């Protein structure tokens, strides 16, 4: 480390947003499944 | 209704209940809220036990340092009359408040101040961010270094005859090492001359192409006579490990300023770990609207 | 439109003569009026047509829906928001655009809710308009001595009008000459049987006399003449319709509950605003700021999402009713049924079928019962004896009625039959259990028939015998049991014949009194085989001299008949009585029949007795017995006319089974008012026009759809398109279910108010950074929260709802202090603490410890301070600290959702446990999933920190509200436990909503 400690000030917000969106989509799908589970 | 629900004399009821009822409800709520407060306090104590006293866990919201100045402008505008003295008082008061922390009387003895190179130098590492060694030592920054804007000769600092000063300062960040641009063929025009590696350059200009002519001679004052910040005053170890620490400063005199006209002056610092933002107009650079109307 | 002169009982000039009548109105009894005079009167007073109802433009009702009680509260909230914005603009520069967005949002919410409610009421109005079928009708008037058929709108007072069986009485006539003319006074007077109209006068009451024809009545059989006495709106039913239209609407119970709810919400809002205003003034703020703070707090304390939620809840309960054929014109009339505690019903057309049907039959010294139910779902009467066959032959032959051409599609009971009611019932019973009567009649040719005389009181006829081995002649007569009994000497027992000894004569007398006491009309059928030796096959029996032996006949058996009740009438009445609903019969029919129908449907429980019954069982006068020993009472209309208010109050206060007989429509209205005077909700169920003044003034009217009148259908609030009385039970059940669900949904939407207000209060008192932004409160109140609150309506019952007593209106409210103590006092507090916890965590991880946050708002807000030292010594610019504050708003909103999970689960059930009821509500699960997906989408979608100002969160923050949620679940679980184990304890009278 030392002078080149640039990583100490970076955060991968991109990957975080990607994962959060995938999870949100999955939850929405499951919800729809449960809602329509019975009318078919 | 109105009278009865307030006080009846048969059941000896007040507001609806008897004496022992209001007491039962008050006692229940007191115990409930007490437990609520105790639980919240415990959950906050575990938090206090999770953080460290010498370093902020997250330092991503303050990665690109800002660029502030000494005068306190309401809308980033400096307008004052050279005749009425009660016009630039708010400026001098601020300026003075800032420079009043660099008094030599404060910087005295071996502890905790240490004499550093009178000429820009390289970084200085006083160890890690621990409590093993006692309070670290910070380099001394003398007032006199700033030549015509120091409040020692002309208390007003310039505002008295149409020659105001602007003391620029870099935002203090823990463990931040400033890195300047290298001498390679790619570098701005301005930065070519006086390439002291150990100095972070600061250069002001005009926002619009027209205003160029109306702006006179930007005379910068700093450590060693250069227009920048010496790398030796970094890094900053934080308040807990470096109390009584002074950050470099750079004075800027806007000599030969056109009279009775709003001038937009944009100052900007250059460097690798320095990046600007179109949303934050104080990240790395800063804007000032000077108008010496007389 | 004098209402008192319309509230009075109808008067008339019936008690007069033909000369006095012709001398008062002017008219020739044998020549009628002249064309010139007829037109002079036609133009002098107006056509014989009722005035049309008062129309209603669509923008008027749209404006009505845009207003009300809840929408008005939201309107004042929007107005206040714009006022605060104007203030901030006139005093400072750079006014935060918060109040303006909130105001436009509230206005949009009100407009959308109004559009939805209006669309629903319009849907019901269209399906309601598809029922008014009005075909022009022309009457037969005699002018200058000639018969002419002119439009009903051209009949005037004084001309001569002739009617014929099958036509409708145009105006109010005064019969002058009739020929066995019967009329159907069921719609106006409620008389189930056809009353004969005679030119002579008989009763002082115009509705009882036979010399007056009435508007909208139809002549069943016969022809008659008459002078038009009343025409146009001045007719009886004209005054009744005008009175119905000139009545107020009222204010349903659901509306009163919503009103008392708004009252409480405003009380606590103005209390918190004035209190924090005096406190802020005690801490140094200026006037201008205190006014803004006051308006902001009063606006926060208001629920904008509760409106759409309540509207959807009510609409959900309305679609089920529409699935079972129960249509409501308004939207709040769906709950009134559940709160009803006294149902006033009608007999003719509502409790019964208004159709004569063969009820009991006598044969082989044994009473037999026949099925008298619409869909024919019952028990047969043992069709295996020869006696029944002979009876079927007598009834099927000695009968002149025949089904109307083209009825091969309708059922055996609902088809049209041209003839008398008795003959129609007999024909229907024979066609029901004996096959095609047309073949039974063509199988035996009728040779000679002697019509029904008023003196002979018997109908006889001779036909050939279809026996291929016997060419003799058959004679069949039918009539009154006494007359027929005096003409017989044999009895067809089990097929064989036997003498008429006094034993069977006494059994016949007991059978006659048995069928008579049942309120039925009994007839006797007998026949005889004429000896072919004394009357050969060629001899013609002309109806002139005694060609047939009047006596020595063979009596086969009696046949009773009466109008039966609808299929689900007894079961529905029993279900209503089980739920604690007082059933009171109110009808303008004979008391002898009303009492029988009451005992048959359950109004007068078997065993109870009237004062007359006791006097008859003891053989003592009626003035000696005490009226307190009689639970059921039959109040006659004639006696009701001379009764004070206190007497009626006592009648309803001491008798549990009341039956009002021979009551006029005005008296029906008086009865409804007498029931309301005490304090109970009233539901009137009717079908005819006599029920119009009763359906309007009652808290809720139920009109029949097929057998109902247009006036009563337009003046009612609920329509039974299938004429099924069980819909009343279904409605009273749904009204309760949706009430408990409304309570649950209200507590859910109100719990989130505390974690949405406390931040601003601590912001003003403690001077810390704003914890909850305005666009986040908007994303919570109008976003995520909507689906769960809507799902709370689909919750099933916990205990039997059709068992508990009706809710008391003066004590059990919809929103009491027990709810406020939970939402505003215990759950909301925990949610607010969880939000503040996540807040402090986010600010502590970035560098601002809790000790340095108190007292920073002055510099944390300042836009020109680009160097704010934190707990570690770092310098933060303005935009950087603002970004952190916005991230704190995002995390606060997510914490709110996390605690809302446990709030929705603890709000699902009010008393029972979750491990008992069960998570069978799929809508609730879908609500939770969507509530979470929406928060994740609003935070992680790119470009949100620019449009809505919501930054992404770090995976470790999302877990700061979990412990608070589990704690909420545990607290409410143990709460809903002591209530069960300890009924009536502190936890019940303190936290049981
Ligand atoms: C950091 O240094 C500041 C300056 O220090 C001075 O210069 C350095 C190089 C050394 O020589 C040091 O010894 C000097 O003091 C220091 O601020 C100074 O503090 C003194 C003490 O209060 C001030 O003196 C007073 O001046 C006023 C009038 O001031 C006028 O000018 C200033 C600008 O300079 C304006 O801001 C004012 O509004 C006025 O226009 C006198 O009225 C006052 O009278 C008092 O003393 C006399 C005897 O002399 C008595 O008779 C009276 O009753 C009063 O009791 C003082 O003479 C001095 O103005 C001030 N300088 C500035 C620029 O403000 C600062 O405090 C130091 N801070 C730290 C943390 O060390
Ligand atoms: C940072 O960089 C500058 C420029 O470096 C030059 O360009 C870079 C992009 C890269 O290509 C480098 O390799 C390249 O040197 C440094 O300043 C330069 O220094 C030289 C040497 O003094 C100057 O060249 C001089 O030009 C004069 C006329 O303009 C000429 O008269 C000078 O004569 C000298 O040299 C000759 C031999 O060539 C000798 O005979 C003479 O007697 C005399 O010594 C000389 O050629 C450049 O002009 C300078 N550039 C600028 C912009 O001033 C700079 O020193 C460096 N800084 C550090 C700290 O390394
Ligand atoms: C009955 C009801 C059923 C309900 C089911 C709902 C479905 C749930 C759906 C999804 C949940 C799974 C999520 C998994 C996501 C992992 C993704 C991942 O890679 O994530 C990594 C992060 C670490 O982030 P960082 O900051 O360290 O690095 C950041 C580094 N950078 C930013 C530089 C890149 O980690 C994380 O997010 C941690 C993710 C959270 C961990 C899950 C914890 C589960 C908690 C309780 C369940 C226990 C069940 C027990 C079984 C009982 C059976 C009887
Ligand atoms: C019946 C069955 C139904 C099934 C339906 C399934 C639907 C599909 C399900 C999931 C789809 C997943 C799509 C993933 C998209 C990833 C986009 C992404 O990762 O973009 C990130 C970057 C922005 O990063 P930055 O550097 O600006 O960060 C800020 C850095 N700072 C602030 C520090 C400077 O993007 C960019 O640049 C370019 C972005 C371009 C625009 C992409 C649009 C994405 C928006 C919405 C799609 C997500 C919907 C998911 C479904 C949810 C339902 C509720
Ligand atoms: C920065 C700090 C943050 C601060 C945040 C504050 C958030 C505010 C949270 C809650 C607001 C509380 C406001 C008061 C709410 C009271 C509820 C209420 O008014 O509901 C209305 C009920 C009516 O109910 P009903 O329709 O069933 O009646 C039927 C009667 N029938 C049937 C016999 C005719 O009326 C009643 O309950 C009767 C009225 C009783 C009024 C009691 C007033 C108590 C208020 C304060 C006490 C403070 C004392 C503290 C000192 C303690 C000693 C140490
Ligand atoms: C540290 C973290 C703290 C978090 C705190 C917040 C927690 C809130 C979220 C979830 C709480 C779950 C509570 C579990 C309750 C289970 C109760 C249960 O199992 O009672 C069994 C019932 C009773 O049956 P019975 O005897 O009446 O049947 C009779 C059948 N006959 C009539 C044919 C005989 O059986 C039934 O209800 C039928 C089967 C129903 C199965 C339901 C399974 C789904 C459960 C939860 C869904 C997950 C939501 C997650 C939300 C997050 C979204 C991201
Ligand atoms: C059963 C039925 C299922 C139906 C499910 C439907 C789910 C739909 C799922 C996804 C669609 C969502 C909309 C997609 C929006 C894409 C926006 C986008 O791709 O933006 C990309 C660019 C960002 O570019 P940059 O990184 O260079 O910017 C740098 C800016 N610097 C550097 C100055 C800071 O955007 C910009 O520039 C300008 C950003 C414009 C902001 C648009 C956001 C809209 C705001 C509110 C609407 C959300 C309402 C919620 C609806 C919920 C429905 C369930
Ligand atoms: C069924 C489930 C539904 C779920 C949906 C969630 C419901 C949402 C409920 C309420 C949220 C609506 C609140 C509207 C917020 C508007 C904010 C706004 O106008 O901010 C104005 C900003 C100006 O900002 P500045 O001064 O910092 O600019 C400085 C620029 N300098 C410095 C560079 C010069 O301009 C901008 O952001 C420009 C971009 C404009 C973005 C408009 C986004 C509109 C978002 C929603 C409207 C449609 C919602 C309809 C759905 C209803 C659901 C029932
Ligand atoms: C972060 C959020 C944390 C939140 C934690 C909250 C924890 C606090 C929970 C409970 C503390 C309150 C205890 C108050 C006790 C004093 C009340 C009292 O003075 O009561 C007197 C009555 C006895 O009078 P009586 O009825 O015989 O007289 C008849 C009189 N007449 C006619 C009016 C009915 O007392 C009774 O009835 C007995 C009723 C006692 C009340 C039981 C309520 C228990 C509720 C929750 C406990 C579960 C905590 C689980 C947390 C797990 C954390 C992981
Ligand atoms: C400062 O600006 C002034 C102009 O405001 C410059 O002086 C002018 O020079 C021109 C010749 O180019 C003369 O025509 C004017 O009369 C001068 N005006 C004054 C007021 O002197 C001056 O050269 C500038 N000086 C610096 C150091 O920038
Ligand atoms: C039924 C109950 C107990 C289930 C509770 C599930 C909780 C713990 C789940 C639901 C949604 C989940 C989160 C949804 C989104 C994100 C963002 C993603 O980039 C990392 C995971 C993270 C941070 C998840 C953590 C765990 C989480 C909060
Ligand atoms: C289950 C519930 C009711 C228990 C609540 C216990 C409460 C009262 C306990 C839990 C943790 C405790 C705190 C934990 C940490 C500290 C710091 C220490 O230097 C002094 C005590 C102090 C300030 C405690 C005060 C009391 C406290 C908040
Ligand atoms: C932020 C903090 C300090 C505010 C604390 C406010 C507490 C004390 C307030 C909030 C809501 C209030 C309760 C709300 C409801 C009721 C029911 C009513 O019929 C009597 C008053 C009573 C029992 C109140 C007592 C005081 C109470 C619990
Ligand atoms: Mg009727
Ligand atoms: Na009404
Ligand atoms: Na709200």
């Amino acid at each position: 480390e030392g002078p080149d400690n640039d990583e100490r000030f970076t955060y991968d917000y991109y990957r975080l947003r990607v994962v959060g969106l995938i999870v949100a989509a999955v939850l929405c799908v499951i919800g729809i499944i449960i809602l329509l589970a019975g009318k078919c | 209704g109105w009278k009865k629900f307030l006080w009846d004399s048969e059941k000896k009821e007040f507001l609806g209940r008897t004496g022992s009822s209001w007491f039962k409800i008050f006692l229940f709520y007191l115990i409930f809220y007490g437990c609520l407060a105790g639980i919240f306090i415990g959950t906050i104590q575990v938090l206090l036990l999770t953080l460290s006293d010498f370093e902020p866990k997250y330092q991503d919201r303050v990665a690109p340092p800002g660029l502030s100045h000494a005068p306190y402008a309401i809308k980033t505008e400096i307008s004052f009359s050279i005749s009425n003295p009660k016009s630039y008082e708010s400026f001098v008061k601020s300026m003075h408040k800032l420079m009043d922390l660099y008094n030599e009387s404060s910087q005295a003895g071996n502890s905790p101040f240490e004499d550093c190179s009178d000429t820009p130098a390289d970084y200085i590492k006083r160890g890690d961010l621990d409590d093993s060694q006692g309070q670290k030592k910070a380099c001394r920054f003398s007032r006199m270094w700033l030549k015509n804007c120091s409040g020692l000769d002309d208390t007003t600092y310039g505002y008295a005859e149409g020659k105001p000063c602007v003391v620029a300062k870099l935002n203090r960040i823990i463990g931040f090492y400033p890195k300047p641009l290298k001498n390679t063929t790619d570098l701005p025009e301005e930065l070519q001359a006086n390439y002291n590696q150990y100095v972070l350059p600061l250069r002001c200009a005009a926002k619009r192409e027209e205003d160029r002519e109306k702006i006179g001679s930007i005379e910068y004052f700093g450590l060693g006579g250069y227009a920048g910040f010496p790398l030796q005053y970094y890094p900053y170890y934080g308040k807990r490990l470096q109390k009584k620490y002074l950050q470099p400063l750079l004075a800027i005199q806007f000599t030969n300023l056109t009279q009775n006209m709003e001038l937009r002056i944009e100052c900007k610092v250059y460097g690798e770990n320095i990046d600007y933002s179109e949303k934050d107009r104080f990240r790395g650079r800063f804007e000032v609207k000077i108008e010496v109307k007389s | 439109d004098l209402d008192e002169l319309k509230k009075e009982v109808s008067m008339d000039d019936h008690k007069l003569s033909l000369d006095e009548l012709h001398n008062k109105y002017g008219t020739d009894l044998t020549r009628g009026l002249t064309n010139a005079r007829a037109k002079e009167i036609l133009a002098r007073d107006g056509p014989n047509s009722l005035t049309p109802p008062p129309t209603t433009p669509e923008w008027i009702k749209f404006c009505r829906q845009l207003f009300g009680g809840f929408s008005i509260l939201l309107w004042i909230g929007a107005i206040l928001c714009f006022l605060a914005y104007g203030i901030q603009a006139a005093t400072e520069d750079e006014p935060a655009n918060d109040n303006l967005y909130l105001g436009v949002v509230l206005s949009t919410v009100v407009i959308v809710t109004g559009c939805f409610s209006y669309y629903q009421e319009a849907k019901s109005s269209r399906i309601m308009d598809s029922f008014k079928n009005m075909v022009p009708q022309q009457a037969l008037v005699i002018r200058d001595g000639e018969k002419s058929t002119i439009n009903a709108e051209f009949v005037v007072a004084g001309d001569l009008v002739e009617v014929k069986g099958g036509d409708r009485i145009p105006a109010d006539l005064r019969i002058i000459s009739a020929h066995g003319c019967k009329v159907d006074n069921s719609s106006l007077t409620g008389e189930s049987e056809p009353q004969t109209r005679s030119p002579e006068f008989s009763s002082e009451n115009p509705l009882e006399t036979r010399n007056i024809a009435f508007f909208s009545t139809n002549c069943v059989e016969g022809t008659a003449r008459g002078v038009v006495v009343y025409t146009g709106d001045r007719t009886v039913m004209g005054r009744i319709a005008t009175l119905a239209s000139g009545l107020e609407v009222g204010r349903t119970p659901i509306a009163i509950e919503i009103e008392h709810f708004i009252h409480i919400i405003t009380g606590v809002a103005v209390f918190l605003g004035v209190s924090f205003f005096i406190l802020s003034l005690i801490l140094g703020y200026s006037w201008l700021e205190a006014v803004i703070f006051l308006i902001g707090i009063i606006v926060a304390n208001v629920p904008e999402g509760l409106l759409a939620t309540v509207t959807v809840c009510l609409t959900l309960t309305a679609k089920r009713m529409a699935r079972k054929n129960c249509l409501v014109k308004n939207l709040e009339a769906v709950e009134t049924l559940g709160s009803t505690s006294t149902i006033c019903s009608d007999k003719t057309g509502t409790l019964t079928q208004n159709r004569m049907t063969v009820a009991h039959m006598w044969f082989d010294n044994q009473i037999h019962e026949a099925d008298t139910t619409e869909n024919q779902s019952g028990a047969a009467f043992d069709k295996t004896s020869a006696t029944w066959s002979a009876l079927s032959r007598i009834a099927a032959l000695c009968n002149r009625a025949v089904f109307q051409a083209g009825q091969d599609n309708v059922p055996i009971l609902k088809r049209s039959v041209a003839g008398d009611a008795s003959e129609s019932a007999l024909l229907k019973c024979i066609e029901l259990c004996c096959g095609s009567v047309q073949g039974m009649r063509d199988r035996n040719p009728k040779i000679v028939e002697i019509p029904f005389n008023s003196t002979n009181k018997y109908q006889l006829s001779i036909h050939e015998n279809e026996k291929s081995s016997e060419s003799r002649y058959l004679l069949v007569m039918k009539g009154a049991p006494e007359r027929i009994l005096d003409r017989c000497s044999t009895i067809l027992l089990n097929g064989a014949e036997e003498p008429l000894k006094e034993d069977m004569k006494e059994a016949f007398q007991n059978a006659y009194l048995e069928l008579g006491g049942l309120g039925e009309r009994v007839l006797g059928f007998c026949h005889f085989a004429l000896p072919e030796d004394k009357y050969n096959e060629g001899y013609p029996f002309d109806a002139d001299e005694p060609n047939f032996p009047t006596t020595d006949l063979c009596f086969v058996g009696l046949m009773a008949m009466i109008d039966p009740p609808r299929a689900a009438v007894p079961d529905a009445v029993g279900k209503c009585r089980s739920a604690g609903i007082k059933v009171i019969m109110v009808t303008g029919d004979h008391p002898i029949t009303a009492k029988a129908i009451a005992k048959g449907v359950g109004i007068i429980s078997e065993g109870n007795e009237t004062i007359e019954d006791i006097a008859a069982r003891l053989n003592i006068p009626i003035g000696q017995v005490n009226p307190r020993d009689a639970k059921a009472c039959v109040v006659h209309g004639s006696d009701l006319k001379d009764l004070s208010t206190e007497v009626l109050d006592d009648i309803l206060h001491y008798h549990t089974e009341i039956v009002f007989a021979r009551t006029s429509p005005q008296q029906k209205l008086i009865i409804v008012e007498g029931c309301q005077r005490q304090g109970a909700i009233v539901a009137v169920t009717g079908d005819g026009v006599n029920d119009s003044p009763a359906l309007k003034k009652a808290d809720i009217g139920v009109a029949m759809g097929i057998s109902g009148s247009d006036v009563s259908k337009q003046a009612a609030d609920m329509i039974l398109l299938d004429d099924n009385f069980a819909s009343i039970v279904t409605g009273v059940e749904e009204g309760r279910l949706i009430f408990d669900n409304l309570k649950k949904s209200i507590a859910y939407t109100l719990t989130s108010n505390i974690p949405e207000i406390t931040p601003f209060l601590v912001f003003i008192i403690g001077n810390v950074p704003l914890p909850l932004g305005t666009v986040t409160i908007l994303c919570i109140d109008l976003g995520t929260d909507m689906v769960p609150a809507i799902s709370l309506a689909y919750e099933q019952a916990e205990s039997d709802i059709m068992k508990r007593q009706p809710r008391n209106p003066k004590t059990d409210k919809l929103v009491n202090e027990r709810l406020i103590s939970m939402a505003y006092g215990q759950i909301g507090m925990i949610q607010a603490l969880g939000g503040f916890f996540s807040y402090f965590v986010i600010l502590a991880e970035n560098g601002f410890l809790p000790m340095d946050l108190i007292g920073k708002r002055v510099r944390w807000d300042d836009r020109w301070i680009s160097d704010v030292e934190d707990s570690f010594g770092q310098q933060w610019t303005y935009e950087q600290r603002k970004i952190v504050e916005f991230t704190c708003h995002t995390s606060f909103f997510i914490s709110i959702v996390v605690v809302q999970w446990a709030d929705l689960i603890i709000c699902k059930t009010r008393r029972n446990s979750i491990f008992q009821q069960g998570m069978k509500n799929k809508i609730l699960i879908f609500g939770l999933f969507e509530e979470t997906a929406l928060a994740a989408f609003l935070s992680y979608c790119p470009g949100t920190d620019v449009a809505l100002r919501m930054y992404p969160l770090k995976p470790s923050w999302w877990f700061c509200a979990f412990p608070y949620s589990l704690i909420i679940f545990l607290y409410d679980e143990m709460r809903r436990f002591i209530i069960r184990r300890s009924p009536g304890g502190w936890v019940e009278q303190e936290t049981y909503y």
